[PDB]
Parts: C-alpha cells; structure tokens; sequence
RNA sequence: AUGUUAAGUGGAAAAGGAUGUGGGGUUGCACAGACAACUA
RNA sequence: GCACCUCGAUGUCGGCUCGUCGCAUCCUGGGGCUGUAGUCGGUCCCAAGGGUUGGGCUGUUCGCCCAUUAAAGCGGCACG
RNA sequence: GAUAAACGCUGAAAGCAUCUAAGUGUGAAGCCCACCUCAAGAUGAGAUUUCCCAUUUCUUUAAGAAAGUAAGACCCCUGAG
C-alpha cells in the first residue's frame, strides 16, 4: 500500500485513547470514535503516526489502505471538519432555515421538510445556496445526497438541486 | 459385536480399527464375540487387552 | 377500549334532523358486570371478564356461584373477555352501561349467523346452474371434481353441507342514538344473528 | 442499461468493474455505454 | 442361539448432560448429539431397546453457520392445500426461534420409527445460558469433534 | 503430509465475454529518477 | 421419425359446470436508456398479489366483424 | 419490518478512479406482520378462576379388588332462535 504506508501527523489538541480495538480521536470540536482491526497497530511519538502490516495476507494490501484512510479522515475532521455546498437553478425555487428544519420550495404542490441530526447543521444564506457542516465525512455526504435527492437536475434546462460543481450534460430539446 | 467393541475401546483411548491392528501385531486371536462379551462383563480384562494393543503399535 | 354485551331485539326506522329515513337495529343491554381481571404476573396477558343477563338460581350450580361470589352479583348467562383496554381504570364489581358510547362512534358488531341446515353448492357457495332444457340432465350440481393426473381430489373443492351458524363481524357502523333509562342502543344498518341472540359491540379497529 | 452476455468497452473512457459476481462497464462520457453482464 | 447380552427396558442407567453450542457448526454438534441420544457410546447398546442419555443444548442463539448459509439455506413446508408451499425461513430461525433450528437438524439424523421418535423427546434446547433442569444434576460434555 | 476452490462449484448444458485467483516463461520503461496525480 | 405400452375393450372435438399450476407479463406496481421539450410513446430489467367483456356469422376450433374495456396474455393438467 | 431491479455515502486493493472487499443507507400491487375466520388428538395433549374431600374382606399391602356416595352429569318428558 502507498496509502497504507503514508504518515498521519496530528495537529494541536489531539488526544488518542487506546482500548483494545477502539480509537477515539478528540480535538477542539468533537470526540469521534471508530472500530478498527487487529492486524494493523498503533504508534508512539506524538505528532506522528505510521501504520504497519504483517504481510502474507492474500490481497496483501486492502485492509491496510482503508484502516489508514479512516483515521486520517477522523483527524482531518475532528480538527477541521468538512463542507458540502449545494446550488439551486430552476426559477422559483428557494430554501429557508429555522433551527434544524430545512424548508424547500421546488415545483411541488407541497413544501418539503428535512431535519439535521446532532453533529450536523445547515447554512442557508440565500434562496439558492445550502451548506452542510459537520465532523463526520460520511454523514455530511449522505445528508447532502439526501437533499439533492429531492430533485435531481434535468438536462434540458438544468433545473433542480445540484452539488456546487456537478457537470451536467445539456440536450437540444426541439421547439415542439 | 463390532459396535459394542468400538464403544468400549473409545473409553480406553483407542478406536476400533487401531485396536484391531494392535491386537494383530501382538498375535492375539480373540473373536469379536468374546471381545464384546468381555467389553460388557469384565472391563478389567478388556483393559488388559487394550494395553497390550497400545504397547504393540507403540513401536 | 369501549365494549359492551347485549341482546338483539329487532329492526325499525327513524327520521333524522334533516329529515332522512334511516334503517336501524335495536340492541338491549342491561348493565354488564366485571367478574375478573387478568394480568401478566398471574395469567400472562391482560384482559377483563364481563358477565351479562341475570339467571334464575335453580339453573346454575355450585362452581358458578363461587365464581360469581367475589363480585356480589347473581349468576350470569353470557361471559366474555374484552381485550386491549388499559386495565387500571377497572375493578371487580364495576358496572359497564350503554352510556359508554355516544352518538357518532363508529363501532364493530359481532354475532352468530342464523342456521339453515344442509344446503347445496348453489345456495351455499353461489355456484351457477346447468341448462334447464336442450336435452340437459345437469341442473343443480357441484361441478367436475378435478383433473385426471393426480389420481385424487384436491382440498377446498367445495360441496354441499351444513350452512350458517358461524361468527361474523361487520365493521364501521354508526351509533344513531343512546337511551339510558331503557338500556338501548340504536345502530344504523343490519347485524348478524336471530332474535334474542348475543351481540357484542366494540369501538372500531380501523379508526 | 444494456444486459447482454457480451460486455465490452466501447469507447476510451469506459472502465470494467465487478460489483458482485457480475461484470459491468461504466462510462462517464456517454450513459448509453453502461452495461451489465447477464 | 447362544450367549450375547441383550439389555432390558429399565435396566441401564440414563445420565443427564449439558452441551454448549457457541461457535460449533450446526451439523457437527448435531451429529454428536444424535449419537449420544441413541446410546452408541455405551457397550450395552442393543438396537431394539432405548439406552441413550438425555441432552440439554444451551446457547442455541450462537450456533455457527459457514459460507452464506445464513441467507441462502432455506426450509420448506407444505400445508397440503393447492399452491401452499411456505419457503418462509432461512437463518432467520437463528434470530427468532432458535430451538426449531437445532431440533430440525437433530431430527433428521435419528431413525424414522417409533423408537427414534421417542428418543427425540430427550433433547431440551435453550437459546440462552440457563436451563430449568438443575434437579437432575447434569454433567458437562466437552466437544472437540 | 503438501497444496487449490468461495462457486453449495462439488451435486445437469454451448458459441462467446471478463482487472476472479494459483504456477511457469518472454520482455519494454525504471535512483544520469520511473506509471498515476496534480501547475503552467 | 420410431413401434416399448394398452386388441379377454385406455370413449373423439367445441360448448357447459368446477378449476388449478408455469412465466417467455395483456392491465395495474417499481426502474435504467432514448433519435425522452410537455401530452403520448419505443425498448430493455425486476415483479405471478389480484384482474382479464357481451353479441353477429359458421358443428366448428381458428377466423372475420359490431359495440365496449384499465386490459380483452400465452402455455401445461390423458391437446384438464 | 426485511428485500428485487435500480440508485448511493464513505472507502482501499491499484498515490488516482471506483456502490464493496471492511463499514453505511434508500427502494415494488411482491415476502413477513397488519384485517377476518378455524385451532391444545400442538400424544410437546399448555394456562387461569371456582366446586367436592375416606366402608369390607385379603391375593399381600401393592398405582390390589369390590361396594355405597360428594361436586356434577345423564336416561325420560314440553319444545325451537
Ligand atoms: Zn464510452
């Protein structure tokens, strides 16, 4: 593994508790925990970690790469957190924020309602922009794909809800 | 007879096939009829025989 | 929840406030008495045992008097159990009367259908006849019994036999009126059973 | 989706995968090219 | 017509046993239990007589299934009405009603006559760690097979 | 004793298709810095 | 095609009555692609719970026609 | 509630990409419940409330025989919902 061999070096605030399997990175925002495996082990000399592999496993590298990717993610987020930005084309559509209630107005004969769990928030500045904010990388992504799931974008005018960099293909619908 | 002998021998650390081989390598010529009769009536005689078989195939 | 036992009197008519004519069924229910309370610690589930319709006393025996003695009533003719009712709120001796229901109150109604005897497949199952002319000899018969290959008849091949006498409930009926000094409920529509037969009325399961 | 027992990359950007015991082609340039073997 | 012993009805003592089923594959445990219920481990074995012991199986909830048996092994039943197969069950039995599971495995490894049906009434199976039979003073059996 | 298979293959079937895994070979490009990724 | 089976007997087709099963799906449910603007459609995938009409003409299946319907499925069961 | 086709989120083997291998979701008139009826001969014969409580000889004292009874039931008679 090239990923499995790389370095994770923890910025200020990080404390890393060990108990058998569980690891629990903590920082200035959150205190995430995740269950990891046995065949790849911990490390010493604070503000640096490497992971290691007893070889001779069949695939020889997969479990290693994932066991490092996840910890790098936990640290990157517990010190910094992640971000996802959603746009809004399709004339007449707007969002509004009231605590953990995300109100949406997309061409439907009823408004649509979503509610964010503990670690997550919303950020609507304007009737077009939405921002999902958290510590977890998985939960923020799932909730954004949930929101964008309410109305994906069409190709004839590109209306509907999109990630703020989605490249949509545009067709030529004839004029009748 | 054979099933009763298997039952008895597994109590003395053997199975039927290893115990029969052991008794042949020692030149013992008891029937399966008398062997089962011993297995039910005279457990001490059956253990004497099972020890002789265990020593024969210990070579 | 709500639920009472009564007897069937008959059918009549009634006009409403607006002046519509509506068919109805009179049910008479003198006060029901709670004879026993079943709990999870003793019995394994939660219910309530209710009795209805006092009985003369040459007609009961000693075990029945002993069962009815802890509740201070006369021996009863009909004893049922009522389930899914928050126990609390209930105790041996209590009387349940018809003012348990009010006008409105969509309800379920159960009884035992009238008896009719040994009946053929046409009346019993709605099967159709054969022709009455044109050389026919196949009027009022139950059909072919099956195909040849399995060398037998399948189950649920329907035939003649004894008809009626089963229990039936009808859902989502309305209480038109309640009369307290007479122990009478008026229900809109028709109910199963003969006259003088036992009827049970509960609040409706589909709400 | 095309479902055929011959599943073949048919432009440059097509890739082959195995999401179960099941061969598939996946193209980000042309949705007509998406294929699953069956 | 000579001397080989044959046992009688109430002459050979029957002991009680406790077997533990956490991480033993279904059929291997079930084969060992089936031989102990029939009395095949005792030299007084006679085929027209019952001489097996009683068995308690504990922790049936944690029995092992290898491969993809927990989703792909299916039990069928017919009600003898037209079109009435019931393929309802899989390794869902291990979650809910794990006594059905062990019992239907052990029942297929016993003879199919009136002696083998009476030997089945000596299995007592429990999903958890505790049984109600402490007055019969049962001994622990240890599997390695 | 030493290996292979993850498909209940073992315990029915072909042309053709495929970064499934084991073993043996032939070579192009690599610390006078490789393939991939990111600037211009 | 063959002639194993039944010659001291195994009664043919349409209709009637009563159905049951398969899925290579006719309607209704869920989807991917479109040479999919919308309204209608084409095609492929998953799906057998229920549903699937009355007349005229012919002994007639088959077929053609009339008026409807969400639709007027195709096979096995001694061509039940 | 668990799923089919389909669609993911995070993610490496294979520094990238990728729904999948480890983890994590959505999703059908279909599947298991939900509604109605039958059901402990379910010989694995289940549970709760109430009612009733002792003569004579011995094979030998034994799950012994025979006799009169309790609670309760039936025969017999008037009938029908
Ligand atoms: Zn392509």
């Amino acid at each position: 593994s090239r990923i499995g061999n790389k370095v994770v070096v923890l910025p200020a605030g990080v404390e890393i508790k060990q108990d058998g399997n569980n690891i629990t990175v903590k920082g200035p925002k959150g205190e995430l925990t995740r269950e990891f495996s046995s065949d790849i082990k911990m490390n010493i000399e604070g503000n640096e970690v490497t992971f290691t592999r007893p070889n001779d496993s069949k695939e020889m590298k997969t479990i290693h790469g994932t066991t490092r990717a996840n910890f790098n993610n936990m640290v990157v987020g517990v010190s910094e957190g992640f971000q996802k930005a959603l746009e809004l084309i399709g004339v007449g559509y707007r969002a509004q924020v009231q605590g953990n209630k995300l109100t949406l107005n997309v061409g439907y004969s009823h408004p649509v309602e979503m509610t964010a769990p503990e670690g997550v928030t919303f950020e609507v500045p304007a009737n077009t922009q939405v921002i999902v904010k958290g510590i977890n990388k998985e939960v923020v992504g799932e909730l954004a794909a949930n929101i964008r799931g309410v109305r994906p974008p069409e190709p004839y005018k590109g209306k509907g809800i999109r990630y703020v960099g989605e490249f949509v293909r545009r067709k030529e619908g004839k004029t009748g | 007879w054979i099933a009763r002998i298997n039952a008895a021998a597994r109590m003395n650390g053997l199975s039927y096939s290893k115990l029969m081989h052991g008794l042949k390598l020692a030149e013992i010529d008891i029937n399966r009829k008398m062997l089962a009769d011993l297995a039910v009536n005279d457990a001490a005689a059956f253990t004497a025989l099972a020890e002789q078989a265990k020593d024969a195939l210990s070579k | 929840t709500k639920g009472i036992l009564g007897k069937k009197v008959g059918m009549t008519q009634i006009f409403t406030e607006s002046g519509e004519l509506i068919p109805v069924t009179v049910v008479e229910a003198t006060p029901n008495v709670v004879l026993q309370v079943k709990t999870v610690e003793t019995d394994g589930y939660e219910a309530i045992q209710v009795g209805y319709q006092d009985k003369r006393e040459v007609l009961s025996n000693k075990p029945a008097k002993g069962h009815v003695a802890k509740a201070n009533t006369a021996p009863k003719r009909f004893i049922k159990e009522f389930k899914n009712v928050e126990l609390g709120e209930y105790e041996v001796g209590k009387e349940i009367k018809v003012d348990v229901f009010q006008a409105g109150d969509v309800v379920d109604v159960t009884g035992t259908t009238k008896g009719k005897g040994f009946q053929g497949a046409i009346k019993r199952h709605g099967q159709s006849r054969g022709p009455m002319s044109h050389g026919s000899r196949y009027h009022r018969r139950p059909g072919s019994m099956g195909p040849v290959a399995p060398n037998r008849v399948f189950k649920n091949k329907r035939l003649a036999g004894r008809m009626g006498g089963d229990r039936v409930t009808i859902q989502n009926l309305e209480v038109v009126k309640v009369d307290v000094e007479r122990n009478v409920i008026l229900i809109k529509g028709n109910i199963p059973g003969a006259k003088k037969s036992l009827i049970t009325i509960k609040s409706a399961v589909k709400a | 989706m095309k479902v055929r027992p011959s599943v073949k990359p048919m432009c440059e950007h097509c890739k082959v995968i195995r999401r179960k015991g099941r061969v598939m082609v996946i193209c980000p340039a042309n949705p007509k090219h998406k294929q699953r073997q069956g | 017509m000579r001397t080989t012993y044959m046992a009688k009805a109430g002459e050979v003592e029957r002991k009680w046993y406790v077997v533990d089923a956490t991480d033993v594959p279904l059929g291997r445990l079930s084969a060992v239990v089936a031989s102990v219920l029939r009395g095949k481990n005792k030299p007084t074995f006679t085929p027209h007589v019952d001489t097996g012991d009683f068995v308690i199986v504990i922790n049936a909830d944690k029995v092992k299934l290898t491969g993809k048996k927990a989703t792909d092994k299916i039990y069928y039943r017919h009600s003898m009405y037209p079109g009435g197969l019931k393929s309802v069950t899989a390794g869902e039995l291990r979650d809910k009603n794990s006594r059905r599971l062990i019992e239907t495995s052990v029942k297929g490894m016993l003879p199919k006559n009136t002696l083998g049906r009476k030997q089945f009434t000596k299995l007592n199976v429990y999903g958890g760690a505790e049984h109600p039979h402490a007055a019969q003073q049962p001994e622990v059996l240890d599997i390695t097979n």
